[PDB]
This record gives structure tokens, sequence and C-alpha cells, in this order.
């Protein structure tokens, strides 16, 4: 029976496309990619600059 | 009768007002209505519950009276300076 | 989802030529400041840690490192000692933080020489002075679907019975009642997941010190801030909205809180209080759908939050959470896969029919939730929800309960 | 009213696989919340009643029905117990709701696994893994016209 | 039940309380209380009917 | 020095101190106080430098906070949802500018 | 009768008991006092004479 299974939810078995079924899967699609955010300066406006 | 055990320090402020030997002290809403609630099952206000969530203003207050026989503590609910003797009995202005 | 087990990638910046290695520190990150003698005179001498009775010389640098808000590199200005009564890591915040405000050690940062500067990695024949590089690591969570299922199991004499009496179909009704039901389970299960992965708010930089450490009470003048009458004590809870959305911000590090989800009684005394920047006013609601039948969002707060009853909250709440204008900034995803299949069929042995329905959803959390982890483990982590990275982890959301209502 | 004496039917959906039953819950019920893992985790395992003197494991998952606002399942993150001196449903949903605020037991509802629901109900070969079902009741209520007179 | 303020006395809505009252003075900010409390029992009339 | 009430706290002010806040009863009066407290603070500035008055703060989150939350004019007893500054650090720090001044 | 405050004194308004002026402060709410009762007793005629 093509019980096609299912991954075991480990992270690894998720990633690689192993299922405990018959049918391995490609791969883990994707949904983009999330980066730290930069953070915002001070600026100085609040002390001298004399360059 | 008795005295009331002091708990630590960080009393506090009491502004010594000499021009009429009284005091003036901010207490607030919290304080004037659990000293009404003091005086409503026989109880003590001016020794009485020493591990009170809000003793401190309640032991300060007594020593003032003493240190100052027309003291002037001010409420927020209505903002009154009630005095020394007004302050004697624990009863401001209405209500059970 | 297109397929199931979606997948998200994160890129982090860390510093010191080793883009993984144990106890690195990410270089940008919305509560940890930089270090910000790293690069400079960092890289020319290391300074001895803070410690647990570590008696203090005087004109000497320190680092160290609060479980919040980062590095920080201290010079004296008092010889002291750090009394290791506090030995734990939190007392050891505590104390330093003291001392701080005692004047007695002060945050510094500063550059490094010129003839030490120009010399860097054996230039003139010196030696043992590399730079401070940095490096990018760059993970993945994954996130797989799971089902949820159910059966009417009827029989064709009640459906007999049911068009000839009343009329209902006695058929799609059950698919109605088996899809609503499904339906409204899955939805809850989010919210539930909201509430679950929830911070503890009123807590930490949110917490006056004088209140109970997570619950926000309408008795307490502490909370109330001294407010009599109802139309002064809700801006309170107001101010209570504030510091927990600018705490989001600060922990999140992507923006401040943008929607709330509270039962019917925190929410009628949000429609009940005039919101915006006034005197003091309290009244009937208007400003909000405070019955839970017309709808649930209720309505916006100040222009600020999306307000939303929990119409089955257990005691009393509101949850201040965060959710960009991107999909990704979110926090939380519901990523569903396949929706509401219906089945049906009978029984061989008596005719008598089933009816059925089946779902594939799954779930997964925002990387960087924690916010307070420089780096992952694994690099390949399970984006689901778990006891071990969501439960009072995920900076994203944050919940007070509220009494005296 | 065209006739004396009318009637009214009363549709309650309620699940658990016989509508007329004791202890059947209405599933649509304002005041109760959803039986929010009966179609997911709760169709896969039982979880455990939580009642007095219990002992609560980290990270396992319980049970109740609180007399007011319905069905909850928590998971408990600390080992505690529960105060086996609650005998009364009022006191146990009250020792359970400071036990909720305490933060060692959290509500929770979860989806259940692929690999489980594709083999539910006896696919495969398998066995002892019934699906969750609901149904309707419909109970009938009546009332009687009465009379009133004057003369002059 | 949902609709008490823990202090209160169960179904009667006495102006001399101020828990009753949140603590209001004078006419102006009782009355105002007493909408409040209204407001209140609609919400659990909304809460127990669905 | 000479910003000091006699009875405060000598370098923290205090919004549970009945002497820093001058009196005031609940929230949106307490908040206000803060700003004469900041303006003390400045003309102090302007008395020790001998070239002005200060016209900028640098503010942990939550003075921002309290202070986007009242009218920072003179303007009765006010207070609500904090809507005059930017407190996200993530869209800029510069949360803006108080009283104009 | 119905224009009795349980705590007034039965045929008196007076200005110097809190039952009466709704604990008002100052002269400013505690004629808005005497407002009330003005109404109270127009209502009482409108039941009365019908």
């Amino acid at each position: 029976a093509e019980i096609g299974g299912d991954h075991g939810y480990n992270a690894t078995n998720i990633a690689a496309g192993q299922t405990s079924g018959a049918v391995t899967q490609i791969g883990p699609a994707v949904m983009g990619m999330v980066r730290r955010a930069i953070p915002n300066l001070i600026a100085f406006d609040i002390c001298g600059v004399q360059p | 009768a008795k005295v009331a055990p002091e708990p630590e320090g960080e009393l506090p402020y009491v502004h010594p007002l000499p021009h009429r030997s009284s005091a003036y002290i901010w207490c607030g809403w919290w304080v004037m209505d659990e000293i009404q609630k003091m005086t409503e099952e026989g109880k003590d206000w001016k020794t009485d519950d020493p591990d009170s969530k809000y003793y401190l203003h309640r032991y300060t207050l007594q020593k003032m009276m003493k240190d100052y026989p027309e003291v002037d503590v001010q409420e927020s609910r209505n903002g009154y300076i009630i005095h020394k003797t007004a302050l004697e009995t624990g009863i401001i202005y209405t209500y059970p | 989802m297109n397929s199931p087990t979606g997948q998200v990638f994160a890129l982090r910046a860390v510093y010191g030529k080793d883009p993984v290695a144990a106890g690195a520190k990410e270089a940008f990150h919305p509560m940890y400041g930089p270090d910000a003698m790293f690069s400079g005179q960092g890289a020319a001498k290391k300074f001895p840690a803070l410690a647990a009775s570590t008696q203090t010389t005087v004109g000497d640098i320190y680092t160290h490192f609060f479980q919040e808000t980062g590095t920080v590199y201290l010079q004296a200005s008092v010889q002291v000692t750090i009394d290791a009564g506090a030995t734990d890591a939190a007392k050891l915040d505590a104390e330093i933080k003291k001392q701080m405000e005692a004047g007695a050690l002060v945050e510094i940062a500063e550059g490094m020489a010129t003839s030490i500067a120009e010399l860097q990695e054996g230039f003139n024949g010196s030696t043992d002075n590399p730079w401070n590089e940095m490096g990018f690591r760059i993970d993945k969570q994954v996130i797989e679907a799971k089902s949820r299922q159910l059966k009417a199991a009827y029989s064709i004499e009640l459906a007999q019975d049911l068009r000839a009496v009343h009329g209902m179909d006695a058929d799609a009704e059950l698919s109605g009642i088996l899809a609503t039901e499904i339906m409204l389970e899955i939805n809850r299960e989010v919210v539930d997941w909201i509430n679950y992965s929830a911070q503890v708010g009123k807590s930490g930089m949110t917490l006056t010190p004088g209140s109970k450490a997570g619950v926000f009470d309408f008795q307490d003048p502490i909370d109330i801030r001294g407010a009599r009458w109802a139309g002064e004590s809700f801006k309170a809870l107001l101010f209570q909205i504030d510091k927990e959305a600018v705490e989001i911000a600060r922990q999140t590090g992507r923006g401040e809180g943008n929607f709330i989800i509270a039962s019917r009684n925190v929410v009628n005394v949000l429609a009940s209080v005039d919101t915006g920047i006034s005197y003091a006013a309290q009244g009937l609601a208007t400003g909000f759908s405070t019955d839970t039948t017309k709808s649930v969002f209720a309505g916006v707060l100040g222009g600020k939050y999306r307000v939303y009853i929990d119409q089955y909250a257990k005691q009393d709440y509101f949850t201040v959470g965060y959710k960009g204008p991107n999909e990704m900034d979110a926090g939380i995803y519901y990523a569903p896969y396949v929706a509401l299949t219906p089945l049906r069929g009978s029984d061989p042995k008596n005719f008598q029919p089933v009816m059925g329905f089946k779902t594939r959803y799954g779930i997964g959390i925002n990387p960087f939730a924690e916010s307070a982890a420089q780096a992952p483990a694994s690099r390949i982590q399970s984006g689901m929800p778990s006891i071990l990275n969501s439960l009072g982890k995920n900076a994203y959301f944050r919940r007070v309960y509220v009494k005296g209502i």
C-alpha cells in the first residue's frame, strides 16, 4: 500500500527528503531568508565633529 | 500603649513646619483607605499589623503625631489636610 | 505551502574569524550592544572579566556581559569588591548594575594606538597581533506539516426523518458541522501557540518595581499609578500596553507590538476609555466591537494595535504581539498546505453512510524567536514549536494577566 | 400561533460518537471552548484527566474541563502536585487556574502526524486508531396556551 | 461570576461601595461607573448566549 | 546641587516619591513632574557651561515612552497611548523633538 | 418615599449631608446634587399624578 508515509519530524529527515513511505521527497521547499536587522545609529548632532 | 516595632529605615520624608508646630507629608488614598479599613473591626492603626503591605506610611505617621501636635497629612481622593486630632480617629469623611 | 515541509534560512553575522564556534557572539543584535572595543583596543589587549568577589583596582577596564543589553566594558572609579553572595549569574548582573549606578564602574569604549595599529599581523617583524576579523554563518530551520481529521457517521433513516420533518439536508449540515469544528479547532490551536509561546509580560524591564511580576491589577495603586476613579485608572492599562509593545520592539529588533489579543473584560475596558492622549474619561463602549458574535476583531486601538477578542479566555489577559508587513517577519507561521479535503462513503455491511474531513497544515516558528541566542545549534533546526524552543521564549509576544476588572 | 400548544426543536452539535449519551459535550457551545485537540493529537492518544493528587510531569499533557470556559489541554513545564485537598469541581477548577497562572501548566493544542492520520481507523492493516466523530442530538420543548377573560 | 469585581456584593450595585464605583468621587463619575457596570453585564450576555 | 529638591533622593528621580513629583496625584500629572525635572536640569546646564540650556536628551526606551504619553505643553492633566514620539529603536534611534525645544 | 436615598433626612435636602450631595466637593459639584434632587421630585410627580 503506497502509504506514502511521512518524515519523522526530525529536522534532518525533514530536510533530507527522508520519509517513512515509498516516495522520497525532493527537498524542503524554500520560504526565504531572514537576516538580522541592521541597527540604526544616533549620529553626531549630540557631539562635535571638527574633522 | 505599646510601641510599634521599628521597620528598618527609609522613613518617608516628613516636612517640619515650626510655623504652627505642624508637619506635612503626602500619604495617598491607599493609606487613607487602609487606615479607614483598620479602624472598623476594633483594630488599631498606630501600631497593629507589623507585617502590613503598607505599614511604612502608617508607622511614620504615628511618630509624626508625637513629634508634631497638629500634623497636616494630605490624602489624594480629595486632597484634604486632616489634622492630628482629625487623624486620630481614622475615619476621614464618609463611608463604611 | 505548495508542498509540505517548508524551510527558511537565517543569516547571522558573528565576529572572530570563526562563524561557527562555541560561544561566538552575534554582531548585530536587537538586545546585545556591540563590543565597542572589539575592533578598537580589544584588538590590542584582552581585558580581565568581571567576576564575583573580584576586588577592583582603580583605572583598569573589565568586560562584562549582562543577560540583557549585551557586552559592556566598565572602568573602575573606586576600588570595590563584587560581593560573591551574588554567585548566580542573574545576581551577578544585579550587583554589577548596582555598582554601575553607584558610579563605581562606568562603561567605556576606545580605539587602538597608531604604533600598535600600523603593525597588525607582523609588519616590521612583530608577531601575535592579528586583526579582529568577522564573518557570517547562515543556518536554516525547517517546518513539517501535521494533519487533522474528523468523521460524521450518520444513518439514512436519520436523513429521511430529518428531510421529512425539518427539511435539513442531514448530510451537508453534518459536513458543515465537521468542517466548521475542524476549522474552528485549527484556529484555536494557533491562538494557543500565541499564548503558549508568549513571553511573560510585566516582568524584567516592563516591571514596575512595586508590582506583582507578571500581573497588572486594578486594585494595586502601584500599577494604576495612584489613579482614582475609572476615568484615570484605565489610562494606566494603556501605559502598560505601551510598555509591553516597546519592550517587544526592543527584543524583536523588527518593530513595536502591532496587535493585541485580549479577553472580553480587557477589551471592554479599552473600548470604554478615551484611548488617545486626554484628561480622563469613561463611558459606554463605542470604539470597538465588544461582542464576539458580529466579529472577533474588535477594532484598532489608537491606530497602532489591532485588537482581537479571545472569546474562550480562561481567566483574563492581554497579549501584545508583532506582525510585520512582510509575511516572513511574523513570529509564528500558520502555513496551510491542504484545505479541508472532504470524503464520503458508506459501510458495506449496512449501507449506512459516513462523512469525513481531513486537512494538513503544520505550523512553524520564526527563527530569531528567542532573541537571546547569538547562534543556534546544529544549523538545521526544527521550526515547529515545542517546549525546548518556544515555551516562554518567543519574544514576539508578551502576555499579562489583568485582575480587578 | 395558529394552533394551541406549540413546540420548538433544539439542535445541539455534540461530538463523541453518541449524540444521546451521558457527559456528551456540545461542540459549538458559547461558554465552552472547542476541544482543541479533539481532531488533532486527541485522535492519536488520550490525554490523562487532570484530577486531584496528580503529580505533573514536565512536557506531558493533561486534559480538564472547567465548569466555565469549557475544555482545556495543559502541557506541564514543572513537576508539581495539584493539591489533592480539592474534592469538588469548583475547588479543582480554581486550583488548576492557580497552576495555569503560575506558568507551570500552559494550555496547548497540536496537530496530528501525517504518518499517523494516514493509517486512521484500520488502514494498511492497522488497528485501535478510530477517528473522532460528531453528530447532532435535537431535543424538544413544548408550551401550552393559557387563557384570560373579563366580563362587563 | 464574571461580572463581579472581586470585592462587590454579587447582584446589587451600591452607590456607597467604592469597589462598585471603581473609587469614583461625586456624581459626575459615579454615574459613569454605573454605565460601565451596565456595559459589563451586556458583555456577559453576549458571552453566555453566543 | 541646585537641581535638588531638599527632600529628594539626590541623583535619581523617583516617580513614587511625592517630593519629586510635587505632590501629583495619578499618572497624568506625576508625568508632568518629570518634564519639570528635565527643564531644571537643562537650566543648570545653562548655568554651568555658560553657553545656554541643554537642547538634547539621550534617554532609554521607558523614559521616551513616558514622554510620548503626556501632553508636553502647558495643558492640564492628560495621558494616553504614546503617539508623539518614535520609541522604535528599529525605525530610528532619534525619538523626536520634545516640546519643540 | 421613592424620592428618598436610604441615608438622607426624609424631607430636607441638606448641603452638609454627604449622602444628599452625592459626596460632591466645592460648590461646583455640590449644587448639581440639588439638580438631581429636583429631577427626582419631577419624576415622582409624574408617577403620582399620571
